[PDB]
């Protein structure tokens, strides 16, 4: 599967992967810089701890980097 | 001037199959999308919050996603009781407006096609 | 669970005004925002506006700004929507609805407003406009 | 000292205190709702954990509630 | 069009007393204020970040505050070498601009007044 | 520690243009933003603009928008400021300066831009405009 990967924010081929993922959470600068975003590929949807959100998807490049919309 | 959400007015789904309801907007993946179920003559009920979370009580066959220009409500193993209108919703912070999609009416058929 | 109870149906002449009440019962009235959402017959949902009582701050849809006033009475846990210069296509069922994400908790409050999903809904109020 | 206090965001007298404080941090909703803010009074400036910011001041009502500026 | 920061052009301080430098703006308490020191013919140096934090190496006698319509740089027990220009700075997200104040020259007097 | 090394002084005619370079010696050039800040003789600091290479997005001060271009060459860890239609009050020392708050770290990146304080400064480049 092809997925976007942080920190390069480029699409990489993950020949043995099955899902792309988008992990997001707030650090101390979340108000001014938005959520931290971790993009990657995995064989299965990774687990995350409380306060962290994850979305997994199963098509090439389905995890584009989500920028915050600027009012 | 305000952000717009486009939903198909209607979806037909065979009993037991999967209903896919889309909500499109320019880079809606940057928005947080909520979904409400409303049956005739009743008040709306939230069935998905924050793109993909299920409020307590909502059946697991409801799931949501949001990426790029499309957010999706998926109803798996659909039942007659899931017949209803479904609305997507965002808060547009640039215009300080809550925006609703136009709603999608899900009709569950009596019979499989084949 | 908290409940929202609205006033009864109203018949109004074109050009007049209507005021609908929304009484909340329990869980911290000041810290939860309340929105008004209407539904014309057979049509979709439409946000009128809302109010965050702790900040005294109301937000309206541009389509109604200048015609509508939303208030909250903290001593009676009651929210109101007044809609002026009524016309035929203001005929609708009007709901109040609570913002799920409270603005204060555990001794602290959030510092910006953002309308989250709407968890508790009133029963609705039918307003028809006719001559 | 008189200080603003959360969650009412009203001023009250703290006859034993000598500073007002503003304590701010990010929870998981920091990007959409801003930092959480705790206003109070104390006899001395409190200590806070990593990730938490605190500002103390010593004149009446010197800790007004700081809202986020909306572009 | 853009957010304005107002600094007094000059401040006099007796040696070993407290220098206070203000940076005023419409509800500047909502902004994150940074402070730079600059000596003649040299590049600027950050001395306060984020209202009140000191970058590593900066002496403790530099402190900052920010509330309401005024942010303040305080230099306690000031020393001759603290004579310099001081600039406040914010990022104005409404106009997508870094804004500098006009700078304040702190002059450390040779003699106490009385 | 990271260092920013700028190109040398320039004398330019009115109406011409200048291009100043800023070479960042140190690992992570992509993840940190770089600003250009000038100082006219005897005057204060003025931001020209900045660039965030990992997002390929530049931001300019309105006084210079349309007259200035800021770029970053990632293979050479070099940032550039091009300033056109030069006039006499463009005579100044021009600094490049790094935004202290990196945009990526530990496998994740921030999702919005916001210029923080500037921690590393280049030595400055004197640009003089005259005939
Ligand atoms: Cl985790
Ligand atoms: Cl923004
Ligand atoms: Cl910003
Ligand atoms: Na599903
Ligand atoms: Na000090």
């Amino acid at each position: 599967i092809r997925c976007f990967i942080t920190p390069d924010i480029t699409s990489k081929d993950c020949p043995n992967g099955h899902v792309c993922y988008t992990k997001t959470w707030c650090d101390a600068f979340c108000s001014i810089r938005g959520k931290r975003v971790d993009l990657g590929c995995a064989a299965t949807c990774p687990t995350v701890k409380t306060g962290v959100d994850i979305q997994c998807c199963s098509t090439d490049n389905c995890n584009p980097f989500p920028t915050r919309k600027r009012p | 001037s305000s952000y717009e959400l486009t939903q198909p007015p209607s979806v037909s789904v065979a009993p037991g199959r999967t209903a896919t309801i889309t909500c499109e907007g320019d880079n809606i993946g940057q928005q947080i999308v909520h979904w409400y179920q409303q049956k005739p003559g009743q008040a709306p009920v939230a069935v998905i919050s924050s793109d993909s979370d299920r409020p307590s009580g909502i059946p697991e066959r409801f799931s949501g996603s949001n990426s790029g220009n499309t957010a999706t409500l998926t109803i798996s193993r659909v039942e007659a009781g899931d017949e209803a209108d479904y609305y997507c919703q965002v808060w547009d912070s640039g215009s300080d407006h809550v925006v609703f999609g136009g709603g999608t009416k899900v009709t569950v058929l009596e019979n499989l096609y084949f | 669970q908290v409940q929202l109870v609205q006033s009864g149906a109203e018949v109004k002449k074109p050009g007049s005004s209507v005021k609908v009440s929304c009484k909340a019962s329990g869980g911290t009235f000041s810290s939860y925002a309340i929105s008004w959402v209407r539904q014309a017959p057979g049509q979709g949902l439409e946000w009128m506006g809302g109010i965050i009582p702790i900040f005294g701050t109301a937000n309206y849809a541009q389509k109604f700004q200048g015609r509508v006033t939303i208030t909250a009475d903290e001593s009676t846990s009651t929210a109101y929507m007044e809609l002026r210069s009524l016309r035929s296509d203001d005929t609708a069922v009007y709901y109040c609805a609570r913002d799920n994400l409270g603005y204060c908790s555990g001794g602290s409050c959030y510092s910006d407003y953002y309308y989250y999903y709407m968890d508790v809904w009133g029963q609705g109020t039918l307003v028809t406009v006719s001559s």
